[PDB]
RNA sequence: CGACUCUUAGCGGUGGAUCACUCGGCUCGUGCGUCGAUGAAGAACGCAGCUAGCUGCGAGAAUUAAUGUGAAUUGCAGGUUGAUCAUCGACACUUCGAACGCACUUGCGGCCCCGGGUUCCUCCCGGGGCUACGCCUGUCUGAGCGUCGCU
RNA sequence: UCCGGCGGCGUCCGGUGAGCUCUCGCUGGCCCUUGAAAAUCCGGGGGAGAGGGUGUAAAUCUCGCGCCGGGCCGUACCCA
RNA sequence: UGAAGCCUAGGGCGCGGGCCCGGGUGGAGCCGCCGCAGGUGCAGAUCUUGGUGGUAGUAGCAAAUAUUCAAACGAGAACUUUGAAGGCCGAAGUGGAGAAGGGUUCCAUGUGAACAGCAGUUGAACAUGGGUCAGUCGGUCCUGAGAGAUGGGCGAGCGCCGUUCCGAAGGGACGGGCGAUGGCCUCCGUUGCCCUCAGCCGAUCGAAAGGGAGUCGGGUUCAGAUCCCCGAAUCCGGAGUG
RNA sequence: GAGGUCCGUAGCGGUCCUGACGUGCGAAUCGGUCGUCCGACCUGGGUAUAGGGGCGAAAGACUAAUCGAACCAUCUAGUA
RNA sequence: GGCUAAAUACCGGCACGAGACCGAUAGUCAACAAGUACCGUAAGGGAAAGUUGAAAAGAACUUUGAAGAGAGAGUUCAAG
RNA sequence: CGCGACCUCAGAUCAGACGUGGCGACCCGCUGAAUUUAAGCAUAUUAGUCAGCGGAGGAAAAGAAACUAACCAGGAUUCCCUCAGUAACGGCGAGUGAACAGGGAAGAGCCCAGCGCCGAAUCCCCGCCCCGCGGCGGGGCGCGGGAAAUGUGGCGUACGGA
């Protein structure tokens, strides 16, 4: 995902978890040059990342 | 520098983000005067300040 | 369809709460189909998603903020948002009344010699 | 020496940007601003320089409550009141 | 004859003078004569379906509500119980900045209360409200081998 | 083809050095030169105290495992 | 049915300043006379600004040994790429990596108007898109040379001096007592009050080379790896019922 | 195995050719030849000293290509 | 020891109206994305830049060329 | 020893308030030059001016005689015409330089302290009831709390007053 710069790595996890309810193993984030936050969120071994992507809409 | 500070970076990336150039579907408009952009900055001919 | 601000104002908070999140919701998948490169359909009902999210928080603050001014009608101590914001120099200005009330001794003196109204012949 | 040579060691600076007028003119060792002065509490100012009186004073920015103070003096700073309901 | 050079004229270039325009200046005059801790001026960063600058606006972000008006905006798309414009009194108004928890990296806090953790048992997470200097009136708690009174 | 594909085999035995670089250690010389502070952590001296009345033991453990968490910013490339 | 302006081997007038006709170009305004007013007439000032010549297709494109053959793509090859050959740097490098500084120049795709002082199928050029992941690398913490508030003093004043100096400069704590509360009111905790104990050298700032616990190996991209994946660890903090 | 010791690399500097260049590669560079090279040594970063002032192993030297009194604006269209 | 309207001042500000003023090297530095681009460590310094046509009707189509660029054709009263 | 007043002086994230900064054409208060002129230059001039600092308002400042005069007298302040380039100042050089009276614009006067007399007759805040409210005021009720005799309010101020 990409967030606003604002967010912290426990307040991402938070609102994943509650947008699309699925747990979140970890979460690693970095400022781009363009100047909003990249965050890459990895799921729980027992969810899917590419069904709750198909679910999301992007694919 | 790698080394940067937050600031910094804010700054570079809006300068980055205006560093494009102009639209070409505003050329079209009624009360065009605009014919490019003229706020171009070359990485190493105007080196951009501070 | 039409979300307006006038069947609005006589709904109940949580329904516009409920109402408020949908809309938020269906921002959300708009986005989404933006970046993934969408119709320009939705890529044009984005704006009209926004502006429902604008009228509908103006009309929960509008409401809001009338009941607490309501409510703060009668205490002599209310917050400073409530409080008028006039000018800084008008509100230090005097207030009406005692801009009006004057000494003993000089309204004395106006009662004793009121001024007259005369005319004199050519 | 005195030129083209001694323009190579010209590597660590000694201006920044700063808080107030976000020019880069805030000295690093002094740690004060040589255009407004920022850790005074006075805006550095001067008459000898109308050019740098002019360059920002109340008419160049925004006026973001200012020019809402002028609409609002043209009719008196009214309050409270909403115009007659349809 | 020829080439080259010189003069004049026609046409063609380079160049942008003159002429005619002018939503701009300058000068005079009239009315008014209004900023800010309820957070100013200034600055920074963001906001457009396609948007760099200018303009406008502030996470409700090229605007919301209300009133007047009354069928458009338009470069290309898209879909009258009120489109668009203007007015503007309701609501909202990011980060610095007199700038205010301490410092200005955006770092480190403290206190009270909510919701997760907990099932108050503390930690840990999120949110909300306070925490600047001077000074006035009053309140409380105090100090003095300062002046006394009763013991 | 789309392969951290599948397989075999092998990854061995010794010697030297005022060698070069790095590092650890010992010892000496030089000074009318004596060659940083603080955060932080630890050990010791003391003995105010606490634990239970013979047990299913109590206070207490810098011992061995087990459980939870670690936010914010920088990180591309050039370096002549 | 053609004003201003401009051009003219056309016709003329005036001693002259100048002016009137004809032709052409041009496309929206202009002039005579009587008075009035002036930022009112240029050849010069090493005058100001803009433009253009001769010089002249001239000077020049000579610091650091060096290139050749074939093929490919391409409209096009002295200069691009592949292969071969011959050379140079020669480990105090023309190698591999960082700090300051730069700020997207990094990677891919496409283009050949402009730029790369010849050219270009190439480019750090232009246009589209991508790309920087941390408890264990650094900042954040400490203090150094120094900087800097408050008390105080000085100062017409913005303010300055001063950093322990002319301050009632502490908001902490083992424990004991009192008062309330929650949790099986057990025992503790939150506290509220009192008793008792208490030097700080002065708030605060100051090092990405000083001080400062704790992460390594293999694999992975086009561009990111002690950061991603796999596998092995480790430090700090916390934990009623431990 | 001592020395503000000698020859001589890197580094630091800048003698002579009064060489090259002198509308330059360059508003001070290039080549050969040179001085020193364990010390009054060379060097990054931090920090202090500011203009009739600073700093100077002292040349009126350096103080952003500016120094026998820096630079910027103003008095100022200064006076001739 | 103290208070006090009017007549008075106003090159900043919000609105206005006018001129024997200037007419794009003029008039404000700025008629235009102007205190903008750009230069300086900084204090500060600081531009150039207006006009198709009534209406884009902004040159379809054929043709040579890799393309720029031409030849025809066409719009317009006029591409002079 | 303790307790209780008062006086001085602290500490509060105590309850409620107020100041800071900006603009600055006009205004008020300090500070304050040197170019220049004198055909040189030092007093003088430039000039109470530029620069510097502080503080406001819609204007500010001033203002109701410890005045002008010497008349047959006028009568707060401010602005205009004149007085007047005058009296005066000045290396008596260069230069500088007002005021009264007269005519207009406007026109407005007032309050304390002190001396005294009225049983502090005075004021503020908290709580409660009714009313009003976007200028937080009106009434009533509190054996509610404070300020105040080291002086609040009424009368009263040079034109006299009780
Ligand atoms: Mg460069
Ligand atoms: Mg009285
Ligand atoms: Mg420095
Ligand atoms: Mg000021
Ligand atoms: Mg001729
Ligand atoms: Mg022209
Ligand atoms: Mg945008
Ligand atoms: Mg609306
Ligand atoms: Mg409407
Ligand atoms: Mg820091
Ligand atoms: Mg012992
Ligand atoms: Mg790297
Ligand atoms: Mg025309
Ligand atoms: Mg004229
Ligand atoms: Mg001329
Ligand atoms: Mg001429
Ligand atoms: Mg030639
Ligand atoms: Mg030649
Ligand atoms: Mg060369
Ligand atoms: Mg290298
Ligand atoms: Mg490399
Ligand atoms: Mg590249
Ligand atoms: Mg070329
Ligand atoms: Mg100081
Ligand atoms: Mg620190
Ligand atoms: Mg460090
Ligand atoms: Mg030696
Ligand atoms: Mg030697
Ligand atoms: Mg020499
Ligand atoms: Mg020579
Ligand atoms: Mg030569
Ligand atoms: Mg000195
Ligand atoms: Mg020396
Ligand atoms: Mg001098
Ligand atoms: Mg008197
Ligand atoms: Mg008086
Ligand atoms: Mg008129
Ligand atoms: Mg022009
Ligand atoms: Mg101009
Ligand atoms: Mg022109
Ligand atoms: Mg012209
Ligand atoms: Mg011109
Ligand atoms: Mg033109
Ligand atoms: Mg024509
Ligand atoms: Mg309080
Ligand atoms: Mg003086
Ligand atoms: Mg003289
Ligand atoms: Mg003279
Ligand atoms: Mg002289
Ligand atoms: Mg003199
Ligand atoms: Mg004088
Ligand atoms: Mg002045
Ligand atoms: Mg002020
Ligand atoms: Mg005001
Ligand atoms: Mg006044
Ligand atoms: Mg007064
Ligand atoms: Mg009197
Ligand atoms: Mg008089
Ligand atoms: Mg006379
Ligand atoms: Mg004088
Ligand atoms: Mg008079
Ligand atoms: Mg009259
Ligand atoms: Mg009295
Ligand atoms: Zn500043």
């Amino acid at each position: 995902f990409i967030v606003d710069v604002k967010a912290n790595k426990h307040q991402i996890k938070q609102a994943v978890k509650k947008l699309y309810d699925i747990d979140v193993a970890k979460v690693n984030t970095l400022i781009r040059p363009d100047g909003e936050k990249k965050a890459y969120v990895r799921l729980a071994p027992d969810y899917d990342a590419l069904d709750v992507a198909n679910k999301i809409g992007i694919i | 520098s790698s080394h940067k500070t937050f600031r910094i970076k804010r700054f570079l990336a809006k300068k980055q983000k205006q560093n494009r150039p102009i639209p070409q579907w505003i050329w079209m408009k009624t009360g065009n005067k605009i014919r490019y952009n003229s706020k171009r900055r070359h990485w190493r001919r105007t080196k951009l300040g501070l | 369809a039409k979300i307006k601000a006038r069947d609005l104002r006589g709904k109940k908070k949580e329904e516009l709460l409920k109402q408020l999140d949908d809309l938020k919701v269906e921002l959300s998948q708009l986005r989404v189909a933006k970046v993934t490169g969408g119709a320009a359909s939705k890529l044009s009902k984005i704006r009209v998603v926004r502006k429902s999210i604008a009228r509908v928080l103006t009309v929960i603050n509008q409401t809001q903020k009338e009941n607490l001014r309501k409510f703060y009608k009668g205490k002599k101590y209310k917050p400073l948002d409530l409080r008028p914001k006039k000018t800084r120099a008008m509100r230090r200005r005097l207030n009406k009344h005692e801009e009006s009330l004057k000494t003993k001794k000089q309204q004395r003196k106006e009662r004793l010699y009121p001024l007259r109204k005369y005319a004199v012949k050519a | 020496t005195k030129g083209t040579s001694s323009f190579g060691k010209r590597r660590n600076k000694t201006h920044t940007l700063c808080r107030r007028c976000g020019s880069k003119a805030y000295h690093l060792q002094k740690s004060t601003c040589g255009k407004c002065g920022y850790p005074a509490k006075r805006k550095r100012k001067y008459n000898w320089s109308a050019k740098a009186k002019r360059r920002n004073t109340t008419g160049t920015g925004r006026m973001r409550h200012l020019k809402i103070v002028y609409r609002r003096f043209r009719h008196g700073f009214r309050e409270g009141t909403t115009p007659k309901p349809k």
